[PDB]
RNA sequence: AGAGG
DNA sequence: CGATCCTC
């Protein structure tokens, strides 16, 4: 691997590097095995370093991916977006998927989440419970036909 | 060294060389007091964050960091004077330009920022080409890329097709 | 005689090439433009079909009507029906023709130019002749008719300009070159081996002289000495296509000149 | 007589076919660069010969001129859209009373055609016109 | 469209005096951008035009069948004895000013297709009228003059914008506003509408 | 569908040619290129008109009324 | 005012580097025995060749519109057959008594090394180049 | 209750776009409703074009709400507030 | 159907003036002259004639869009000289040019035989 | 017309792509773009 | 000119489009799966004509 | 989801979209009938009064006219029917529903709107012929194309709306896209092949000629510029002329290569001022790069000021290019006699390393390379030396083409094409694959029944030696279509696929924005981002530039 | 159901 | 339990 490293005279050199891939993943026990650097050991696997290292890691590892995949084609997408959509699917503690079963399933707008998926069911399971909707989301407001508190909305205007 | 950031240092000094009709050839009128202090002073003034106490006054702090190490990197005594030539009245005015500009980059209350990154996520994902992989020439280079990839990613996969693990 | 300067090279009943020295391309041009453009004619602008049992559709027949050359030679002793003070047109402003056919043979009849009869007052203008070019004895073929078929319609020919249709067109091509052996480097030949060898040399090569090799670019030199061939469709003549081109021309500059005096 | 026979796809994996019929089975013992690099002979105990390969094309395919010369799906899209165009799509027209009907007022044949063409009858209800154009970058629009 | 996937639709129309022209005097029917090329890699549509070029000079059919020993430069030689430059290249002038133009312009003929869906056919146009019976919305389709959707999709951007009132506009004014009455205690629509 | 009158492109009157044409090739057994320059079409704009056309006419006269 | 430089200098080299109308001049002065040059020249309209003895002059003078060259009773700083306005845009200095001037003749550039220039070609939008014989 | 002290503000004093916008808006809704305006025109017969010179000479009588997350809201006047843009 | 009559390129329209002369506020001793259901035929003549003119400082015509039949043509000419005169001089010499134009191709045309 | 009276429609491993088994029998080339494509084939 | 190869059927011409099928008596081998208890499926569609 | 989230609306007109570079940034082409058909509720105010009693009497068919009339007590009176349509005296706070006119804001969208940049705010200049046309360099961010495709137009009913629609959506505005920090708008084909030519050290342009393109500048100071020759002719620079486009104030600086201040090779950039120093002008400049002249203008003299710019380079660049001219021929794929002697040749000693590393498999003489396969590796080499290949004989064929070679000046420019285009046409074609290897045994052991058993040759496995320009062989072609088919099915399952990623992504962040204490919150209220991107700065307002403490030797740093 | 981007 | 947009 072609690395950039400090040279002693202080500007950065190029000074090449074996590293090793594996087709696998045991994060757990390969870290632990001698003669590697534990620091800077990686994996794709963004569950693994979460499982191992923690969430805040795991947010990183989770950016890298999707980072990955944008630059490999040439696009260029600004920091904090990706940024958002990383820190959304960490904040719950762990990794919430993009899915029905993964934001979906989360604590917010019945209105809001009928939405997306399960339409009906989501509704179902709100009248057994007898939820109480905020309000406060976007969706809501879109289907009550009411200026929603989106950038022109986020503010009263008093005489 | 290249990274985005709010302001452009580069242009505001530019600017300043034309519009004050700056000559290579003139000793500068500032001092070493001017020049020092005065970036001191400028870096106090870059406000984000307006909240009167510790944790907020450290956020502040936290936020505006990067920004100032380019600050003090491009307005540097020797730089100001050896390579810019700039004159007290030149040099004030690039001053009073930086702050301005800043709270101007600030980002505005009510910025629907959560459909925006989806959107810039999203659009780029549907011009996406070679799905598949572009190292696909060489047979140690398979990894899943692209769409496929992407869907992995998003869906929370507990199985990639192409598990690997780089070791240092 | 004294300003621009023409001499023709080949003159015939459809065609006249000539050698327009002495002048500006920007004449050149304009002269080239009204040509094909703004010289008035007389075409069929009206078709009242009564009958149509042919295969074609009656705007199909009515197109190509349009499309038949008229005589032009005393069209400006007629009228565009436009400035015309009658109710529609008369024989002021309009020529009205009447075309009748019929399937009389077992064998396929076809409908001729020729078949095109006046029936408005002419009053002596040699106007609205269909133009008969071909040898055989009959214009331009509008209709083939079987046996039961039958065609009948009246059509008013009026008065017009190519920028509004271009049926009013005496037109047919104009060739237009000037500075055959690029002298005045006014393009850049495109080349794989020798631009020389490669680019076919001009008909007007012979009566200019080529450049001396050697000899540095002539870069005050001007576009002057056009060589044009205009091409007339029938409807007005060949000199007639040029002289009322320059005419109208010269016609709509003074409409100009006229109009800084109503200022 | 058996000069000619029929070959499924099942069948057809048990022969030997050559593409041309001198070209692939003549002799040997200067080339023309304009012309494309072909192969050689190489195989040998050829057991059936292709009657002509432009004859794995089919119907919309076989109007393209030059496919040869062109992209993949350049040809794919022209597929779709010679059946979008206009022309006389029968003699009896107007004796018909059918929904929808375009016909081309003046139908020319192409200038430029395939052998293919021939059966498929375009040069007798063609679909199309040999307009005089300029690849050029005029006025922009 | 030409026969190679060359989609198009009419950007302007110009009479032949606006047009550039040969010194022949011919001018083009279309002009094409050689932009709509490279990428395309559509070769065939440049030889068809060489081919159906020295076609209508010799006044024959002109051979375009795939797997044949036809070449550019049998073609290209054929055309120069027509005494044209070998490449389909033709000097031209400007129409407006008729001074030649700097470069040489590829020009010939080529089999182009007139085909279906024009402007007039997909011309639509609605600022309020029929509205469907259940959900008291627009229309579906010109052909009944219908409205068109404002989809999902397009809410997004809105939102993206900061745009809320346009977002409402657009969701009540512009489509289905209504005004229902209800309750203070079961809050439901049961609440009896007896005006005046 | 009948031979058009006039050139798209130039406009030289070709409605009168067709008859013309036709006996030049099965009378007087000329090649449609040499036939075409007898007719006086020089420019390809001109040529193409002619010797591109469809006469569908004759095959629509051989349907009744 | 007036000129601002003055000499006569010997071209080295010529290069028309992918041009068909434009040359790059390499030129040594006759007389200073350290002073460069370095210029874009139109060869179509003033040819450059191997071993020329040109008189290259920049001026200031001889703001505003440009009015056509009506020569009726005209008179131009001229008695040279090539003429050229541009803007100064970098003053590099080279080495401890060694100066540098970069010209953009409308994108025709041109670099003249020595240290006779001094405080006469300060920074300007304005300037005049002359070439004769 | 709830509210928030004149004293100490947080919020920008800055004018967000979304805030011009809506007041700009609102303002020349009133002005195509025959409502009085506050500058001397000077051949402005445009609603917004009007409260482009309003806002620009600070006649505007509006305020803006400014509600925080936790339920509380800041009062901010056009009069006040700093357009930068 | 939203195509407009070919009419309205040649003929004016109710209100429609053929010369619109503007003074330019840019430049000093300089117009603006509108001429409407006009083209490059009068456009480019006009502009090359008043070119020839060695007290004309400026001179260019503009086809704003096609699909209209108007021209703009700026003109500056030096001081105590009329831009409007400068037009009449220029058309003058136009039909000057054309009138000498018209007898020359008549007189050779006489001497032809075909 | 032609075309439609020579096509082909297959339901519903990998059956969109154009198989090696295909040549001489169904058209390299014509198939339609997206939602249905190498599922509809002409001979 | 007219082909024939369909149907008139209340007036509209009716074209019947080739159906692509499975060719039935065929004996076909499978690999099956990763988590699977068995291996490898010999398969046969048996039809009658 | 198809009656609430979204629904079909009153005021919205579509049709086919076309190109017009005499059109504003800004501006939209809204056909006649179409603007004869959308209206704005207008009420009658004394500011109004003789312009709508004008338009009220123009009627719903003269276009500058009126369809509806609202009462006091709320009753339209309509102006197709009405007996008193000739009457109708107004009164103030009556409504007026007037046709759409003239630098009225709407709201243009082509769909997929997978951004905020697919749907903009247009200003509005009704138009003759049926088309919606806009501006080529406004293209980009809808990602239309003048072949068919069609656009949708919304019109604002209210005061309020239409504000949110100038004020926040405009299409000035949307220039410089925090997506990438970067504009989302530039100069493209004709405008970017035609600057690059223009642009040229090369390119002069005489008196005539000059007065007329600065004349074209809408913005222009009526001051001529002193030529940049005053020799035996006054002659103008291309550089000059454009210079005029830009704005003062406006400094920009590059450096690509040989770029050394004194330019040799005429690139990089550097424009002090309203005027460009050195550099040809190409898409690095005049593109929707990173650093570029859009960027630069934008942040410095504002959004109208920028898309002004847009129109001024338009306006000037297409008329230099009309006059002058650009076309493309078959002849600009035909690469040198000489040049294809080597092109065969390199394909030839390319065929040789594969048929010997056959012949040391084939030997088992071929080493096993850990962690593949003694085939995966004969495989990857076969690869390797077809692709190679290709590669040498398209750069022998790419370093053939003149500088006059219209496919050259393209790819130069940045208008179209690539490398790769100019190496399929010219050179080789190249290796096909599927699967993402090359082609596979469909028949037992063979490609084609053409072939024998067991055949691992270049030419048996879709390996096409020939250019577009020679033909592809029977054998060439049917491989070729393989490969091509894959990427039309590649297509047509990432367009669905993709599409579905996107609505999730909208879906999950909907809800997520940044509150007044600049915190990222969604509908609950909880705390996503305690700064907006750990900065609290708007991407729009951010560009890349160097930190200079970070890099160099420590003796420079010191220095 | 078939097509257009 | 989901699978881009738009018209016939
Ligand atoms: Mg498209
Ligand atoms: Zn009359
Ligand atoms: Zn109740
Ligand atoms: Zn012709």
């Amino acid at each position: 691997y072609d690395r950039k490293v400090p040279s002693p005279t202080g500007e950065y050199v190029k000074e090449p590097e074996w590293v090793l891939e594996t087709d696998g993943v045991n994060l757990s026990e390969v870290m632990t095995v001698p003669g590697i650097d534990p620091t800077r050991i990686y994996t794709n696997s963004f569950i693994d370093i979460m499982e191992v290292l923690g969430i805040e890691a795991g947010r990183a590892a989770l950016y890298k991916e999707v980072y990955n995949v944008i630059a490999s084609d040439g696009s260029y997408v600004n920091y904090r977006h990706m940024a958002l959509l990383v820190d959304v699917m960490t904040t719950q503690g762990g990794l919430t998927s993009v899915t029905r079963h993964g934001f979906n399933r989360s604590n917010t707008g019945a209105l809001m989440r009928c939405s997306f998926e399960e339409t009906v069911e989501i509704l179902f399971e709100a009248g057994a419970s007898a939820e109480l909707d905020d309000c406060r989301g976007v969706s809501e407001n879109v289907i009550l036909g009411q200026m929603a508190p989106i950038g022109t909305g986020a503010f009263d205007v008093m005489i | 060294a290249n990274w985005p950031l709010p302001v452009n240092i580069r242009r505001i000094i530019q600017n300043a060389q034309q519009t004050f009709h700056i000559d290579h050839t003139k000793p500068s009128d500032l001092t070493i007091k001017d020049i020092v202090l005065g970036v001191k002073d400028l870096q106090e003034n870059l406000l984000v964050l307006r909240g009167k106490n510790e944790i907020i006054q450290n956020a502040q702090r936290d936020a505006v960091t990067l920004f100032c190490c380019l600050l003090r990197s491009r307005l540097a005594t020797r730089r100001v004077l050896q390579e810019y030539r700039l004159t007290k009245q030149a040099f004030d005015w690039v001053l009073s330009n930086i702050e301005a500009q800043f709270l101007r980059s600030v980002v505005h209350p009510g910025e629907m920022v959560g459909v925006l990154a989806a959107q810039s996520i999203g659009e780029p994902a549907t011009q996406m080409t070679l799905n598949t992989f572009h190292f696909a020439g060489v047979a140690s280079k398979k990894v899943t890329s692209g769409v496929p990839r992407l869907k992995e990613i998003l869906n929370v996969a507990k199985n990639m097709k192409t598990p690997s693990l780089t070791v240092y | 005689e004294e300003g621009p300067q023409v001499k023709i090279r080949e003159a015939s009943k459809d065609n006249v090439d000539f050698i327009l020295s002495n002048v500006d391309l920007a004449m050149a041009n304009s002269l080239r433009r009204v040509m094909i453009a703004e010289i008035p004619t007389l075409a069929i602008d009206s078709v009242e079909v009564e009958t149509n049992t042919t295969v074609l559709a009656d705007e199909f027949i009515a197109h190509r009507l349009g499309l038949i050359p008229l005589q032009s030679m005393d069209i400006e002793q007629l009228e565009y029906s436009r400035d015309c003070f009658c109710e529609d047109h008369c024989d002021k402003c309009s020529v009205v023709l009447t075309l009748q056919a019929f399937g009389e043979s077992e064998s396929t009849t076809n409908v001729y130019s020729k078949d095109l009869v006046i029936v408005s007052n002419l009053m002596g203008r040699n106007i609205g002749h269909p133009i008969i070019q071909d040898k055989e004895g009959n214009g331009v073929l509008i209709c083939k008719l079987r046996k039961g078929q039958e065609l009948k319609l009246t059509c008013v020919a009026k008065k017009g300009i190519a920028k509004e249709h271009a049926k009013w067109g005496p037109a047919a091509a104009i060739e237009f070159e000037y500075d055959p052996w690029n002298k005045l480097k006014h393009t850049d030949y495109w080349y794989e081996q020798d631009s020389a060898k490669e680019w076919p040399q001009s008909k007007n090569c012979e009566y200019e002289d080529p450049p001396n090799e050697g000899d540095p670019f002539d870069y005050k030199a001007q576009a002057d000495t056009f060589y044009m061939n205009v091409e007339s469709v029938g409807s007005i003549p060949v000199d007639q296509v040029v002289v009322r081109g320059i005419d109208t021309l010269q016609k709509k500059v003074a409409s100009i000149l006229l109009a800084l005096t109503q200022m | 007589e058996g000069l000619v026979e029929y070959i499924d796809a099942e069948e057809e994996e048990s022969i030997l076919i050559a593409m041309q019929p001198e070209d692939l089975e003549p002799a040997e013992a200067d080339v023309d660069p304009a012309k494309r690099i072909r192969v050689s002979h190489h195989a040998t105990t050829f057991t059936h010969c292709e009657i002509h390969p432009s004859m794995i094309l089919g119907v919309a395919a076989s109007i393209i001129p030059f496919p040869d010369h062109n992209q993949s799906p350049r040809n794919t899209y022209q597929s779709a859209m010679g059946k979008q165009a206009m022309g006389v799509f029968l003699t009896n027209y107007n004796v018909r009373m059918d929904t929808m009907a375009n016909i081309l007022y003046y139908p020319q044949k192409p200038l430029g055609t395939t052998r293919a063409m021939e059966y498929l009858k375009f040069r007798e209800l063609p679909a199309g016109q040999n307009a005089i154009v300029a690849i050029a970058c005029y006025s922009g629009y | 469209a030409s026969r190679h996937g060359q989609k198009g639709t009419i950007g302007i129309t110009y009479r032949r005096e606006d047009m550039p022209f040969t010194a022949e005097g011919i001018v083009p029917d279309l002009i094409i951008n050689p932009h709509a090329i490279p990428s395309r890699m559509t070769v065939a549509h440049l030889i068809e035009c060489l081919l159906s070029k020295v076609a209508a000079l010799s006044g024959n059919e002109g051979d375009a069948s795939p797997f044949t020993d036809i070449t550019v430069e049998g073609i290209s030689k054929l055309l120069r004895e027509h005494g044209y430059q070998s490449r389909g290249f033709e000097v031209m002038y400007n129409g407006h000013t008729g001074k030649k133009l700097m470069a040489q312009i590829f020009f010939g003929p080529t089999y182009y297709q007139r085909l279906r869906h024009m402007v007039d056919d997909k011309i639509h146009a609605r600022a309020r009228g029929p509205m469907q019976v259940l959900t008291r919305q627009p229309v579906e389709g010109r052909s009944r003059d219908g409205g068109l959707r404002f989809g999902e999709m397009e809410r997004d951007c809105m939102i993206a914008h900061g745009a809320a009132s346009f977002l409402k506009e657009r969701l009540m004014e512009a489509s289905d506003a209504f005004r229902v009455h209800i309750c203070g205690i079961c809050g439901l629509m049961t609440v009896i509408a007896k005006l005046n | 569908m009948i031979v058009p009158v006039r050139c798209f492109s130039c406009g030289k009157v070709v409605g009168d040619k067709w008859e013309s044409y036709l006996n030049l090739l099965q009378e007087d057994e000329l090649d449609e290129g040499t036939a075409l320059s007898r007719l006086g079409l020089k420019r390809y704009c001109c040529r193409r008109m002619i010797l591109t056309h469809v006469d569908l006419i004759e095959k629509f006269l051989r349907y009744n009324p | 005012s007036n000129t601002l430089f003055d000499d006569i200098f010997q071209v080295s080299e010529v290069d028309p580097g992918r041009y068909n109308k434009v040359c790059r001049i390499e030129a040594a002065s006759t007389t200073q025995d350290q002073c460069k040059l370095t210029l874009d020249i139109n060869v179509e309209l003033f040819p450059v060749a191997a071993q020329d003895s040109l008189t290259v002059t920049i001026a200031s003078s001889l703001t505003r519109s440009w009015r056509p060259p009506q020569a009726g009773d005209r008179s131009l700083a001229d008695d040279y057959d090539y003429v050229m306005y541009g803007t100064a845009y970098k003053f590099e200095e080279v080495s401890k008594d060694l100066i540098a001037v970069y010209y953009s003749f409308g994108g025709l550039l041109m670099r003249l090394e020595g240290n006779y220039r001094n405080l006469n070609n300060l920074k300007q939008e304005n300037a005049y180049l002359l070439i004769r014989r | 209750e709830k509210a928030i002290p004149k004293d100490q503000r947080a919020t920008t004093p800055y004018m967000t776009k979304y805030e011009r916008a809506r007041i700009l808006g609102t303002r020349a809704l009133q002005i195509s409703m025959n409502a009085p305006v506050f500058v001397d025109l000077e051949g402005e017969t445009d609603p917004l074009r009007i409260a482009m010179k309003e806002l620009a000479e600070k006649k505007i009588p509006l305020v803006i709400r400014r509600y925080l997350p936790d339920g509380s809201f800041e009062d901010w006047s056009v009069e006040e507030l700093i357009v930068d843009l | 159907m939203n195509a407009p009559d070919r009419f309205e390129l040649f003929l004016l329209g109710e209100g429609e003036s053929k010369l619109k002369i503007d003074p330019d506020t840019k430049a000093p001793n300089a117009v603006v002259i509108t001429f409407e259901k006009e083209d490059h035929t009068l456009g480019n003549l006009i502009r090359a004639e008043l070119l020839n003119d060695r007290k004309v400082l400026f001179a260019a015509y503009k086809v704003e869009h096609p699909f209209f039949a108007r021209f703009k043509l700026r003109i500056q000419t030096t001081e105590g000289y009329d831009p409007k005169d400068a037009l009449k001089n220029a058309c003058n010499s136009i039909i000057n040019k054309l009138g000498a134009l018209k007898t020359n191709f008549e007189t050779e045309w006489n001497l032809q035989t075909l | 017309t032609l075309s439609h009276l020579r096509r082909t429609n297959t339901p519903i491993a990998k059956p969109r792509q154009l198989h090696n088994t295909h040549w001489g029998l169904v058209c390299p080339a014509e198939t339609p773009e997206g939602q249905a494509c190498g599922l509809v084939k002409n001979l | 000119f007219d082909m024939g190869g369909y149907f008139i059927i209340n007036g509209s011409e009716k074209v019947l489009i080739a159906q692509e099928r499975s060719a039935g008596n065929i004996v076909q081998v499978f690999k099956k799966a990763a988590p699977s208890p068995i291996s490898h499926v010999a398969e046969i569609r048996s039809a009658l004509e | 989801r198809g009656n609430l989230m979204g629904k079909r609306v009153d005021f919205s007109a579509r049709t086919v979209i076309s190109g017009d570079p005499n059109l504003e940034l800004d501006q939209v082409g809204v056909p006649k009938s179409i603007a004869k058909t959308l209206t704005y509720p207008e009420v009658v105010t004394p500011y109004n009064i003789d312009r709508l009693t004008q338009l009220v009497r123009n009627g719903p068919n003269e276009h500058p006219g009126a369809k509806y009339v609202i009462r006091d007590s709320g009753d339209r009176i309509d102006l197709r029917y009405s007996k008193r349509a000739g009457d109708i005296q107004l009164q103030y706070g009556w409504k007026v529903e007037r046709h759409i006119m003239d630098n009225d804001p709407v709201l243009f969208n082509r769909q997929p709107s997978l951004h905020k940049m697919s749907m903009m705010a247009h200003r509005v200049k009704v138009i003759p012929y049926s088309t919606f046309r806009l501006n080529l360099s406004v293209t980009s961010p809808y990602n239309a194309d003048f072949d068919g495709d069609e656009m949708n137009l919304h019109v604002p009913q209210s005061e309020e709306t239409r504000a949110e629609l100038s004020q926040l959506c405009a299409v000035p505005l949307q220039i410089v896209s925090p997506q990438s920090n970067k504009p989302c708008m530039g100069i493209v084909q004709d405008t970017l092949c035609g600057i690059r030519k223009l642009t040229l050290r090369d390119t002069f342009i005489e008196l005539d000629q000059v007065l007329n393109m600065l004349y074209w500048v809408p913005d222009w100071d009526g001051v001529i510029p002193t030529p940049a020759i005053i020799k035996p002719k006054p002659l103008w620079s291309g550089k000059q002329i454009l210079s005029v486009a830009i704005p003062n104030g406006i400094h920009l600086q590059r450096f690509d290569e040989g770029t050394t201040l004194l330019s040799p090779k005429d690139n990089g950039m550097l424009i002090i001022d309203g005027q460009i120093i050195f550099g040809v002008v190409e898409k690095k400049t005049v593109g929707s790069s990173n650093g570029g002249l859009i960027h630069v203008v934008t942040r410095e003299k504002g959004p109208q000021v920028c898309a002004k710019l847009f129109g001024n380079i338009q306006k000037v660049v297409n008329f230099w290019l009309l006059h002058n001219g650009f076309s493309t021929g078959i002849g600009d794929t035909i690469a040198d006699g000489p040049t294809m002697r080597e092109i065969t040749e390199t394909i030839a000693e390319a065929k040789k390393k594969v048929l010997d590393v056959t012949k040391e498999a084939q030997a088992n003489l071929l080493t096993a390379k850990h962690g593949m396969t003694l085939r995966e590796s004969f495989e990857d080499n076969v690869v390797r030396f077809l692709n190679e290949a290709r590669d040498k004989a398209g750069r022998l064929a790419e370093v053939n083409l003149k500088d006059l070679n219209n496919v050259k000046q393209m790819v130069m420019a940045g208008s179209k094409g690539s490398f790769i285009n100019i190496a399929q046409m010219s050179a080789c074609v190249g290796q096909q694959s599927v699967e993402g290897k090359r082609i596979a045994f469909g028949f037992v052991d063979r490609t084609l029944p053409h072939f024998s058993k067991d055949d691992y040759s270049p030419e048996s496995k879709g390996f096409v030696e020939n250019s577009y320009l020679r033909g592809l062989t029977p054998q060439e072609f049917f491989f070729h279509a393989m490969g091509g088919r894959e990427g039309l099915i590649d297509t047509a399952v990432k367009t669905a696929e993709t599409g579905y990623i996107q609505r999730r992504l909208v879906k999950a962040l909907e809800d997520i924005m940044v509150h007044y204490d600049n915190t990222t919150r969604n509908s609950l209220g909880n705390v996503i981002q305690f700064i907006y991107g750990e900065d609290g700065m708007d991407a729009a307002h951010i560009e890349k530039q160097s930190l200079d403490t970070i890099g160099g030797s420590d003796a420079a740093f010191e220095k």
